[PDB]
DNA sequence: AGGTAGTCACAGCTGATTGCGCTGAGGATTAGACGTGC
DNA sequence: GCACGTCTATTATCCTCAGCGCAATCAGCTGTGACTACCT
């Protein structure tokens, strides 16, 4: 799910939330992982979406 | 029992508290209410009152009737009071038992022989016109902020600091005291400053050679823990309170010391000073009159020229409290 | 043995009895709604109770100390039984009566003070 | 003299009695008449013991049936010897003022190393082997084989005591440890054995905490001595810590290596009952499994035995038979010495503890080491969590247990830290002709910046500069020694390194000598000796140490030694190692103790303990300063002992460095004048 | 001409409020190798 | 073949958020002295 501040909602709901890594950027002379959304369980996906909408 | 630490006053041998709390006319604190209920249920032996002179008040008298005690012992240093309510104190507590003879007390050397002084300063022309022009109680600041009295006070402060003497400067009308103290950049007690700031200022006042002079605004008119001082300079005190002047004189004794009173000529301050020294002359003190200060022009003092003296008029008339 | 006030079944030890001396078994423990626990500050704000009313008025009100999930090192939240807090508030202020007007006049005085400061 | 208490007269060696001593005697008599426990607080290390002993003797004389045995457990051996000599002085005074002897016996108990006469075991420095050698030289088998008079070297003190020392008693004459040794060597008897035979017919006896808090020896030393007895723990402000450490064990690679080395020898001796021979062999691998497991922490006090009953599938019952096996199987094997054998015994003790005591404990494993965290070091420590476990056997077997020390300011936390029912809540503040101490709290420095030892500001340059300036201008006003305490060794070394980096430490050096306390015992001892010899003359010196160090309580700064005691910040224990947090959680969910409240209590207890050692004796005087604004808050001032609270005026609670120096100068100037008695 | 009710300038006190201090957990951004001139 | 200028790089460290108890702050009352006006 590509939702900003989704981890904070998961933290308030005590739901596991892991950042998804799609690539690495070499800006600034160093390699930094690129995060694109968050990977959350499908079982909690429906509950998480409503909670994130309410939080927004 | 003063609602500050609450050191379990219930079940005590000797209890120490203050007025204005035993005679509350409003709702009292729950802990305070229980403590008062406990305290009003047993007899007391030798109820000791401090600063008994201000006992005959509207609420302080009933404090005697709100508690039960066998002997009521009152202690004070300045029994003089206006409104002739001292006669009431004869039956409120008891008769005047002992009256110390201050002259023989200081003759034994255990009380500092304070050389009382009453030195006045002429009114500057830039101030006297406004003093005689205004009558609606706005003249209090005028003779208070006399440039000549300011110069005399600064000269005395510098002279006594050059000889390393502790100085306490009493001054009512805290509005004047503001510009009186910030001009010399010296510590002053506005009075509603804090509890800590006053305590630390008075604590570092004594054991510090760098700073040895402070300004007090009617706060030192009671029994405090002020350290030993040798010079007292009072300016613009209350109207005719002999008690206040006697207390201020009491803050110096403990010619070891000497205190000065500055007044403005051709003003009500002359009559006030004359009528408020009649207690100390009965005590045996004599107020020498000083009209000239040696070396007034020897060094530079504030308000040397007329420009700042006339500039002071705008800021002293800027009150306009209407 | 202790008789539960809800079911009447005798029991020896229960969570409410150990922590709040409440004669209620764990079976009837409605900790979600009836036996809800609230923070000390929230109870003081809602019911206008003081520390003396919570620690000095008989009977003394016990509380449960629990860790703060938001921050570890801060003072842990003190949780009081809502039923006991309500009972103490009723005993102090009488009832759900004029205390309600009292909070209204308190906020009115707050508005008066702020406008006076302005 | 003869003090007339409300229902008795008590003889006192000193004619003059301070009001604090009289009030303390009043309260102690009230407690004794109340037949219950209690806690006390006195500010003087000296003068408390004499009053306690005098009141105890008076109560025994008045009520012989109510009190029969007295225990005066202390912290170390110097306290034992000083209380013994004080009791000797009291008895001599009573004899000279009365004229007749009394059948009262007083003895001091210590380790077998302290009480031994064999010159073949004194020179060695092995405290774990002296007892084993003593058991090997004389035991039940030695007594059995002495009938045939075998020609072999063995201890013979017991072989004479059992035939000559078991008949003659010692009804009168209080004997010190040296007196016991002299009597044993002149009579050819073992001092320990005669002490064991003489405790039954005795009036008073003194020893250390380890003989009562440790259950493995308290039962042997105190089983049916007296059902109705009085015990007192003087200087027991850290009773909780020693109680916790009593049931605390540690395991490392050395222990398991020693066990696997010695089990082969044990099996070789055996092949020269079977319920334990095969039982002991496979116990090592279960605990060595955690050695090969790279995990941060495992906590399962109830489930540890469940996991043990899975890898090897062993019943929990035979574990309870391990301890009783030690006195049964081992003596049959005829162990030559306890060397290379203690880890095997402690493993059995740990197994018995985890089998029996698992309700209020926790198992912790840590793969961390100092400066070498992860090479090979899984340390398993069965740390205790409740101080009530070590205190139940003394509360249930005694009547008037009294806890007194120089720092017991919060009287509401001790009764709930350990299961206790106080009836006293009594505190006493010493008074003299003049204020002997001038405590003050220094807040912001001359730069109007707080000097708090905050964790986020440990590396801050401004606070270190302010600390250095305070120590410099303070070192020039208080002479001949200043004792400074820091939060930790790491912070202390980081501060002194920063001071050395700047041109500031040289200014302190040219005023006073700087001595740094380290972990080395010999280095610390020589540093203390040179500090003392430098303070003897006019050179003056500074002793920098840590609040939680062995030097904080190991020495007392008597007058002319350390006139000033400086506290650089509130000493907070490190929250790491996952041991403090477990105790905090246990107190939170069991005794309803706030974590911050307990941390503040421990910090202030340590600070007061390390700051109150500068006043020993009425004539002694000293200065006490706290270099942290956090001390200014009431929540920490209230944790200070009452005898220091009244002298901490509100005037000096947040004053800067210059005014603090001025106050110190005035106090020292006014305290040098002669005073009368 | 004297007594009394207000009024005003400072000061004190006590009775509530009422922002501020206790620590750990979050989301932001110089050196190695190759082309080239001497 | 050697040294100098220039282009480019495959996961780490540092400024800001979150409930209760202690101290700061204001409202209300009073004292203390003088000032002032109206009535007996
Ligand atoms: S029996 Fe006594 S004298 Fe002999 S070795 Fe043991 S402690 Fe020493
Ligand atoms: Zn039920």
């Amino acid at each position: 799910l590509n939702l900003p501040n989704l981890h904070r909602v998961a933290r308030k709901l005590d739901i596991d939330c892991v950042q998804a890594i799609t690539g690495f950027d070499f800006h600034g002379g160093y390699s930094h992982p690129v995060t694109d959304g968050y990977i959350v369980c499908e079982e909690f996906k429906d509950v998480l979406l409503t909670a994130w909408e309410n939080e927004q | 029992f003063t609602s500050d630490a609450k050191d379990k006053p219930i079940g005590c041998s000797v209890a120490i508290s203050t007025y204005s709390m035993l005679g509350h006319t409003t709702k009292r604190s729950w802990e305070a209410e229980r403590v008062m209920e406990w305290l009003k249920t047993q007899e007391w032996g030798l109820m000791i009152l401090d600063e008994v002179h201000t006992i005959p008040a509207k609420m302080f008298r009933r404090v005697l009737t709100i508690v039960q005690a066998h002997c009521k012992l009152g202690l004070t240093a300045t029994l003089v009071r206006e409104d002739d309510k001292i006669v009431d104190l004869n039956f409120l507590i008891g008769p005047k038992l002992y009256e110390a003879n201050w002259m023989e007390l200081q003759n034994n050397g255990y009380i500092a022989k304070v050389q009382c002084a009453e030195v006045w300063c002429p009114m500057s022309p830039e101030f006297y016109r406004e003093y005689v022009a205004i009558k609606t109680k706005k003249r209090i600041l005028l003779y208070t902020m006399n440039p000549n009295k300011f110069r005399a006070c600064q000269f005395l402060i510098k002279f006594h600091e050059r000889r390393n003497d502790k100085i306490i400067v009493f001054a009512d009308n805290v509005f004047a005291l503001k510009e009186y103290a910030i001009r010399l950049n010296k510590p002053y007690i506005y009075g509603p400053t804090s509890q800590g700031e006053r305590m630390q200022i008075l604590q570092n006042f004594k054991h510090n050679p760098k700073i040895n002079t402070i300004f007090i605004s009617k706060v030192g008119d009671t029994s405090f823990d002020l350290p030993e001082a040798n010079v007292l300079i009072q300016i613009s005190s209350h109207g005719g309170s002999r008690r206040q002047e006697a207390q201020r004189l009491g803050r110096v004794l403990r010619y070891n010391a000497f205190f000065y009173s500055l007044v403005s000529q051709d003003t009500q301050e002359m009559a006030y000073s004359t009528k408020r020294q009649r207690f100390l002359v009965d005590q045996g003190y004599s107020f020498k009159v000083i009209t000239k200060l040696a070396g007034m022009e020897e060094e530079d003092l504030a308000f040397s020229t007329k420009e700042e003296q006339q500039q002071l008029l705008q800021k002293v008339l800027a009150a306009t409290d209407l | 043995y202790v008789i539960c006030e809800e079911c009447g079944k005798e029991f020896m030890d229960s969570y409410l009895m150990n922590h709040f001396d409440l004669p209620t078994c764990d079976n009837c423990r409605d900790a979600d709604d009836k036996h809800k626990l609230i923070t000390k500050t929230e109870a003081k704000q809602e019911y206008l109770l003081k520390d003396c009313d919570l620690e000095k008025r008989e009977p003394p009100l016990k509380f449960i100390v629990k860790k703060n999930p938001h921050h570890s090192q801060w003072g842990d939240m003190k949780l009081y039984l809502k039923l006991q807090i309500v009972k103490r508030s009723l005993e102090v202020w009488g009832s759900q009566e004029a205390l309600e007007e009292a909070k209204e006049v308190r906020q009115e005085n707050r508005e008066k003070m702020k406008q006076k400061k302005f | 003299m003869k003090l007339n208490v409300d229902g008795l007269l008590v003889y006192f060696p000193y004619d003059y009695i301070y009001p604090e001593q009289f009030s303390y005697m009043r309260e102690l008599k009230r407690t004794l008449d109340a037949k219950g426990h209690g806690v006390l607080e006195m500010p003087s290390g000296t003068g408390k013991t004499v009053s306690l002993l005098a009141l105890i003797m008076a109560y025994q004389r008045a009520y012989p049936l109510e009190v029969t045995k007295l225990i005066y457990c202390s912290r170390t051996v110097p306290e034992i010897e000083k209380v013994i000599e004080e009791l000797r002085k009291l008895l001599n005074f009573y004899e000279k003022q009365e004229g007749e002897k009394l059948p009262f016996l007083g003895l001091a108990l210590s380790s077998r190393k302290n009480l031994c006469i064999h010159p073949e075991v004194t020179p060695l420095r092995f405290g774990k082997d002296v007892d084993g050698k003593c058991h090997s030289l004389t035991a039940s088998y030695v007594r059995a084989q002495y009938q045939h008079d075998t020609s072999l070297p063995h201890c013979r003190f017991y072989e004479e005591f059992d035939a000559h020392g078991r008949e003659v008693p010692l009804p009168a004459g209080i004997y010190n440890l040296d007196d016991l040794k002299a009597l044993g060597r002149r009579q050819g008897w073992c001092p320990y054995f005669l002490a064991r035979y003489s405790i039954l017919h005795a009036n008073v006896v003194v020893y250390s905490y380890h003989y009562l808090l440790d259950p493995k020896i308290a039962d042997l030393v105190s089983k049916e001595l007296a059902r109705k007895a009085v015990v007192v723990f003087d200087e027991a402000h850290n009773i909780d810590n020693v109680c916790i450490d009593s049931m605390s064990v540690n395991l490392t690679r050395r222990t398991l290596d020693r066990c696997q080395g010695n089990l082969e020898t044990l099996q070789k001796t055996v092949l020269r009952a079977e319920h334990f021979l095969g039982f002991l062999r496979r116990l090592l691998e279960y605990v060595k499994w955690r050695l090969r497991v790279q995990h941060v922490v495992q906590e399962s006090p109830p489930a540890f035995l469940s996991g043990l009953a899975q890898r090897v599938c062993i019943q929990r019952k035979p574990l309870r038979f391990c301890a009783e096996r030690l006195r049964s199987l081992l003596h049959t094997l005829e162990i030559t010495d306890l060397a290379d054998f203690s880890p095997l015994t402690l493993l059995a003790n740990f197994a018995t503890l985890v089998s029996t005591y698992a309700k209020g404990f926790t198992i912790i494993i840590e793969p961390f080491d100092d400066r070498t965290p992860t090479i090979a070091n899984p340390i398993l420590h069965f740390s205790c969590m409740d101080a009530s476990l070590a205190i139940k056997p003394v509360f249930e077997r005694f009547q008037s247990v009294i806890i007194t020390s120089g720092t017991l300011s919060p009287l509401d936390i001790y009764p709930k830290i350990l299961d206790f029912h106080p009836v006293t809540m009594a505190t006493f503040t010493m008074t003299l002709a003049r204020v002997c101490l001038c405590p003050m709290i220094i807040g912001r420095g001359n730069d109007q910046v707080a000097i708090s030892s905050k964790f986020e500001t440990r590396e801050d340059i401004a606070v270190i500069r302010n600390y250095g300036n305070l120590l410099l201008e303070m070192s020039a006003v208080v002479p001949d020694g200043i004792v400074a305490f820091f939060t930790s060794y790491q912070y202390m070394e980081s501060t002194v390194a920063s001071w050395y980096e700047q041109g500031i430490l040289e200014n302190i050096q040219r005023n006073k000598l700087l001595f740094i306390e380290t972990q080395d015992g010999a280095e610390t001892s020589v540093a203390l000796e040179k500090y003392q010899e430098a303070c003897e003359n006019g050179r003056g010196a500074i002793l920098l140490s840590v609040a939680r160090g062995k030097v904080s309580e190991g020495i007392d700064f008597v007058h002319h030694y350390g006139r000033a005691v400086i506290m650089f910040g509130v000493p907070y224990v490190y929250t790491q190692s996952r041991i403090l947090k477990a105790r905090l959680e246990y107190l939170r969910d069991q005794f309803q103790i706030r974590e911050n409240d307990f941390l503040t209590f421990d910090a202030m207890r340590h600070a007061a303990q390390c700051v109150g050692r500068a006043i020993r004796g009425k004539t002694d005087y000293g200065l006490m300063v706290f270099a942290d604004k956090r001390f200014a808050r009431g929540d920490k001032r209230g944790k200070l002992p009452r005898w220091i609270q009244e002298h901490l005026t509100d005037a000096n609670l947040n004053l800067t460095v210059d005014e603090g120096v001025q106050v110190a100068k005035y106090f020292l100037r006014q305290m040098a004048q002669p005073f009368h008695r």
